[PDB]
């Protein structure tokens, strides 16, 4: 709800501080939020992009 | 290196003229920068009254 | 394209379950998703889980709440689904034959294919 637009004006970050609010379901709620295409969710733990 | 800009520093009380102190101090890691843009050259910047 | 082997697949039926199920490309190897979503004019069409190439999650309810999707076999590999309890209306055509897309993921918006293509014209809505 911070300094965000749509996608003609997204907002661009990178850093190695914390991983925003969408991780809460990743705990006991993981539903279908957590769009990943050609590979799983769960990959991402074991190694990134 | 590799892409990852890399930031340290220390601070430490001194009362010195003029050359470097004496002793040893380590600087603690600060923020890591994935900017990953080529770097050939550095400038500093003052306050000038 | 070839039909794929199957061991029971198209319009879903009120009460009980279906396994549906088609022959997947590699043999011996669990190692791959697979997509139900079938493709027609309008708006009769709900969505269908996806399993993902890992296969450790499963479903969009999360292995929380599903349960294990069978994935390899001798005779012929094949992946087993377990339907849940869904509207018998049904007006979409049933292809089971090799899949447009292999990049198969977690996500919910990707369906199958945008087009329709060759398959039965079984219909129970108009």
């Amino acid at each position: 709800a911070t300094r965000f637009a749509s996608v003609y004006a997204w907002n661009r970050k990178r850093i190695s501080n914390c991983v925003a609010d969408y991780s809460v379901l990743y705990n006991s709620a993981s539903f279908s939020t957590f769009k990943c295409y050609g590979v799983s969710p769960t990959k991402l733990n074991d190694l990134c992009f | 290196i590799d892409g990852y800009f890399k930031i340290y520093s220390k601070h430490t009380p001194i009362n010195l003229v003029r050359d470097l102190p004496q002793g040893f101090s380590a600087l603690e890691p600060l923020v890591d920068l994935p900017i990953g843009i080529n770097i050939t050259r550095f400038q500093t910047l003052l306050a000038l009254h | 394209q070839v039909q794929l082997v199957e061991s029971g697949g198209g319009l879903v039926q009120a009460g009980g379950s279906l396994r549906l199920s088609c022959a997947v490309s590699g043999r011996t190897i669990s190692t791959f998703g697979m997509g139900w979503f079938r493709q027609a004019p309008g708006k009769e069409r709900e969505f269908v889980a996806t399993i993902t190439r890992d296969e450790d999650m499963l479903l969009y309810a999360d292995s929380v709440k599903g349960r294990f999707t069978i994935s390899r076999d001798t005779a012929k590999n094949m992946v087993f689904l377990q339907m849940n309890s869904l509207k018998i209306e049904d007006t979409a055509l049933y292809y089971c034959a090799v899949r447009r897309d292999s990049s198969w993921g977690y996500s919910r918006q990707s369906t199958e294919y945008d087009y329709w293509g060759q398959g039965t014209q079984v219909t129970v809505s108009s």
